[PDB]
């Protein structure tokens, strides 16, 4: 069974900053992509950002550059989300959702409804 | 003095050559599409011109003595006249699915198919094997070549009692090399003309690398056909008209020059046609 | 005498051989478009001008196409994606400027077009409702792109005389995004052509034939590569 | 209350974790380990059966060990004779986008389905000489991946609506529907008492599903990705599964855990489909690299490989008398392995 | 508490599950073994048929 397993949400006053992260588990994954997805109050969700298995970052969604940065460790089995001064549109729950294939470029689809529970998830507020 | 080790080596790369395409296209399968069906009629015919035009042309020429039935003579030039033709023929028609994939895309899909392919073969070597029918007329002649006075046994075609051999040679050249080539420079100037008006256009680099190669080939295609054939049909046309002037310019710069060059091109249309086409990776899976 | 039976096979073979030989002389010049995009892309105006799959018939020159419209196993998407790559192309719709609509399209798009299974497919690429993202620019993009401040038009743009130079920006932006993505990968194996479009006309649509005109002859040029 | 109920699940699945632990006092690699190998194993294409027009995605034995019946892309279904390579049948679809096909045991007639969402039946035993549809069965919502019959006129299919059902068709209903599953199922296979099936499914797991009562006896776990593939072990008490993670998984019904794992250090390719031999000692299994495995199921080594194919393998199947394996792909041909 | 309406589900599920009566493996490995070598002589696979036995060849 493999496990992705979110903590580090709670509330922030806009401004601060959170260090969110996933510890992964039930898996060999330094063969694998990893993607931060957030869900605002009232909203679907939303792909946030996307880290290589190689450590490289790839991509972040435009609204989040230069205040949201990612990292992964593959020695330990985790992922983080740094996120700098924050804004109260950054209130959301945020997941840690997976590629479903190992050795790929192509991963889809990280935001739907049933796929998206991967990393299962914390609430942080502004 | 020479030149003999010349003549054998094209022979065996042109046999060579047609061998391998002959079974390649066969042995490996996978492939039979409407370009196979051509390419391999164009390596049949290539072979038949490989394994006569030397032993019973080419090298008797070069001996001034040929040995030989009546039959063998008839039979062997009504074979080299049809394979000059087929050959012949099947480039064009080359050309023209060429033209057809290229410039018609979405319709050449409609209209060509296996059963298109196999009438356009069958109407090139059926219609080849007509025209090339006044050839049991050549025959056994007895000048004398040799110091003991014996003669070489040439054989010769010609046309008795008449301006004939003006007709049919100059028939052979409108209707064999004038008209193919200039079909072939057009379906081919058209296929130029379109892959560069894109090119420049959209000047991937691949596929702008991968447009101007097809291009060059289609150049070199057209310029071989002229260059190989064009000689000998204009040697032959003029002696047709002008016996005595003919005669001694082109033992001046040897007929047996001119020969080879048209022979090489059954050398040389498996390799533009065959051998350097990326998709010729086949050869290997069948013979490997 | 168990022979008798083996005629009635080879007759019974014959029979079969013909009419997939007649089906086969169809097929190929029949050609598949599928239609995918992002939702509230306006697929539905791009299908009305030009249970599972629903198929629209289209015949433009007289050849013939077949498109794969929208419904049915919509969403989740990854495995059934894959039996759409034997298709002479993919439409892909994305109305240009609630959630990162845009950003959704370019990750969709990203997805299609490093797929193992679908690297040979090319796509056409409309970007639809032009005149809603006029409207919503010259009323929105560095909202959710903030590099869009510092954009300009390429040299070789061809704006509408009398259309509004901020809206001729956003536009060019827009497909900038989606084709910065299809110059990154593939070595031209296949091709994006993308198009700006509205629910107004045919003359924009009917470019599916002539994008699929340069999609089949790209790859009939192949057999003719060299080495 | 939701909170309770959260940690009440997590409760269970760590008892779970505990009985299956109990069971581990072994692994089939210490059991089998002094027994010699299978050797190598080498196959030969001894027939090939032409006449697709593209990609087959499904193919299927019957029980008279000599037809099959392939599915692909252009919009037929064709049984072929596998002996004389002669069509016997040609059937064209309504639709084209066809996933999945199955014989019936009897004989009487072939099922298939796709996107459509329609698992369509066909009657083969026709008095006109013309094979027509005799039944749809339709309440799917989703893409059909699977279909498999079962006698008495019941057919089990699975979808991408997650979820797996039993149909009668007399009446075109399903009786019983079976859910659980989160993601797409993928693959069904039946016991060989056809009252228990299993089920693959895009959520890296396989349930074993009773038949008669219409639930989950059993969830198994283990798989890193999305099972493309399972069949049983001849001998009705473990499964085999291939996935996208690339590797195969043996999975032990009574211990309620995986058994062995089938890898290899350079395969990164993943698995479309498995099958057994009738000694349940040959593995056989398809690959995205267009090689198809053979591996000593109980030593997990390599016992050989099928080349030949010059595309993705969709679909492998054994005849039941064990004489071949017919491997379908995306290069439009069917071959018959011996 | 909407989501409860699953969560139930899982719990449910699990309890059943956790009920289970499961075999040691030694054991249940030593049967899967003798069932393959009890029919090993019966698969052409394993042990090839002669040609003129083999419909194939
Ligand atoms: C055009 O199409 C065909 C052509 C010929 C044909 N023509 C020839 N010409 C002379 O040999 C000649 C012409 C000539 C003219 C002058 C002014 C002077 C001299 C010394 C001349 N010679 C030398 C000589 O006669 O000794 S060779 C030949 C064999 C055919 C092969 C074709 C491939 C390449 C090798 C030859 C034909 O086989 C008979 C069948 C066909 Cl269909």
């Amino acid at each position: 069974q493999v496990q992705l397993q979110e903590s580090g949400g709670g509330l922030v006053q806009p401004g601060g900053s959170l260090r969110l992260s996933c510890a992964a588990s039930g898996f060999t994954f330094s063969n694998y992509k990893m993607n931060w997805v957030r869900q605002a109050p009232g909203k679907g969700l939303e792909w946030v950002s996307d880290i290589s298995q190689s450590g490289a970052s790839i991509s972040y969604t435009g609204s989040v550059k230069g205040r949201f940065t990612i990292s992964r460790d593959n020695a330990k089995n985790t992922l983080y989300l740094q996120m700098n001064s924050l804004k109260p549109e950054d209130t959301a729950v945020y997941y840690c959702a997976r590629c479903p294939a190992p050795f790929t470029r192509d991963c889809f689809d990280v935001t739907s409804t049933t796929y998206a529970y991967r990393g299962q998830g914390t609430q942080v507020t502004v | 003095a020479v030149q003999i080790l010349l003549y054998s080596l094209i022979f065996l790369l042109s046999v060579l050559g047609n061998t391998l395409v002959i079974t390649v296209l066969i042995r490996n399968k996978r492939m039979r599409t409407v370009t196979n069906i051509f390419l391999l009629s164009l390596a049949v015919s290539d072979l038949m011109l490989c394994l006569f035009c030397m032993p019973f042309n080419l090298i008797p020429n070069l001996l001034k003595d040929f040995i030989f039935g009546s039959a063998v003579c008839k039979t062997t030039t009504y074979f080299m006249g049809t394979s000059v033709s087929v050959s012949t023929f099947n480039l064009v028609a080359i050309s023209l699915e060429r033209y057809g994939a290229i410039c018609k895309p979405l319709q050449s899909r409609v209209w060509q198919t296996k059963s298109h392919a196999l009438k356009v073969i069958a109407a090139t070597w059926c219609l080849s094997f007509t025209i090339m029918t006044p050839y049991p007329i050549y025959s056994n002649l007895v000048p004398f070549t040799k110091n003991n006075n014996q003669t070489a046994n040439m054989c010769r075609f010609l046309l008795p009692n008449d301006v004939m051999q003006q007709s049919w040679h100059t028939f052979l050249l409108l209707i064999l090399f004038l008209i193919p080539g200039i079909v072939m420079m057009v379906a081919y100037g058209l296929i130029s003309l379109e892959l560069y008006q894109g090119i420049k256009f959209e000047a991937s680099a691949a596929n702008l690398m991968a447009k101007k190669r097809v291009i060059r080939m289609l150049i070199v295609i057209v310029v071989l056909f002229f260059l190989c054939w064009m000689p000998i049909f204009s040697a032959n046309a003029w002696r047709a008209y002008d016996t005595a002037s003919a005669e001694r310019r082109l033992s001046g710069t040897p007929i047996s020059f001119i020969l080879l060059l048209s022979y090489t091109s059954s050398c040389v249309n498996p390799i533009i046609y065959c051998f350097m086409n990326k998709r010729f990776r086949l050869g290997f899976m069948a013979t490997f | 005498d168990q022979r008798n039976e083996e005629k009635a096979q080879r007759e019974a073979n014959k029979k079969i051989e013909k009419q997939l030989q007649k089906d086969k002389q169809v097929y190929r010049a029949t050609h598949r478009l599928l239609l995918l995009g992002a939702g509230e892309s306006g697929k539905n105006t791009i299908v009305k001008q030009m249970s599972g799959i629903f198929e629209t018939k289209f015949q433009v020159d007289k050849v013939n196409f077949h498109m794969f419209d929208v419904g049915a196993q919509r969403d989740e998407r990854r495995k059934w994606i894959q039996c759409f790559n034997d298709v002479t192309a993919i439409i892909f719709v994305v109305a240009s400027s609630q959630t990162n609509r845009l950003q959704a399209a370019l990750k969709l798009f990203d997805s299609i077009w490093n797929n193992k299974w679908l690297r040979d497919t090319s796509v056409i690429l409309f970007l639809n409702k032009q005149d809603l993202l006029a409207e919503k620019v010259l009323a929105k993009i560095e909202d959710y792109f903030p590099e869009f401040a510092r954009y300009t038009t390429p040299e070789d743009a061809t704006p509408e005389p009398g259309e509004d130079p901020r809206v001729t920006r956003a536009k060019y932006f827009i497909r900038d995004e989606f084709l910065r993505i299809s110059t990154a990968s593939g070595d031209g194996r296949h091709y994006c052509y993308p198009h700006f479009t509205c629910a107004v006309d045919t003359e924009n649509i009917r470019r599916v034939f002539n994008d699929c005109r340069d999609i089949i002859q790209r790859m009939h040029l192949r057999q003719y590569e060299l080495l | 209350e939701l909170d309770q109920l959260r940690q009440e699940a997590e409760q269970l699945k760590n008892q779970i974790r505990d009985a299956r632990k109990a069971c581990a006092d072994a692994t089939l690699s210490q059991i089998t380990n002094n027994i010699d190998p299978v050797g190598r194993i080498q196959m030969r294409t001894r027939r090939t059966l032409r006449g697709h027009l593209a990609k087959i995605y499904a193919m299927h034995w019957g029980t008279d060990s000599r037809l099959l019946v392939s599915a692909s892309q252009d919009g037929k279904l064709i049984i072929w004779d596998s002996y004389t390579t002669n069509k016997v049948h040609a059937i064209p679809l309504r639709s084209s986008w066809v996933m999945t096909c199955a014989y019936a045991p009897s004989g009487n007639y072939v099922a298939c389905g796709g996107l459509d969402n329609i698992c369509s039946i066909y009657n083969l035993k026709t008095r006109e000489g013309n094979v027509r549809v005799s039944r749809e069965l339709a309440g799917h919502t989703g893409y059909l991946s699977c279909c498999r019959f079962l006698d008495d006129n019941q057919i089990v299919t699975s979808s991408g609506d997650t979820t797996c059902a039993l149909w009668d068709i007399e009446t075109g209903q399903q009786t019983t529907t079976f859910t659980g599953h989160t993601g797409d199922v993928m693959s069904l296979s039946l016991a060989p008492d056809t009252r228990l099936f299993v089920s693959g499914a895009c959520d890296a797991s396989a349930k074993l599903w009773d038949v008669r009562e219409g639930m989950c006896r059993q969830t198994f776990t283990g798989h890193e990705s999305d099972i493309n593939a399972i069949c049983f072990f001849p001998n009705g008490n473990a499964f085999a599964t291939g996935s996208d993670d690339a590797t195969c998984r043996l999975f032990d019904l009574r211990a309620d855990q995986e058994l062995m794992t089938y890898s290899h250090d350079n395969i990164i390719c993943g698995i479309t489909s498995v099958s057994f031999s009738k000694s349940g000692r040959l593995l056989l299994a398809g690959y995205d690299d267009f090689n198809c495995n053979v591996w000593d199921a109980l030593k997990a080594d390599r016992a050989g490989v099928l080349a030949g194919h010059d595309n993705r393998v969709s679909c492998l199947g054994v005849t039941d008398d064990g004489m071949a394996v017919a491997t379908g792909s995306w290069d439009s041909f069917l071959k018959i392995w011996n | 508490t909407a989501s409860i309406a699953q969560a139930r589900k899982l719990v449910e599920q699990l309890k059943m599950e956790a009920n289970i009566d499961r075999i040691k493996v030694s054991k249940a490995a030593a049967d899967l073994m003798a069932y393959c070598e009890a029919h090993a002589k019966e698969d052409p696979l394993l042990t090839p048929v002669p040609a003129s036995e083999n419909p194939f060849r």
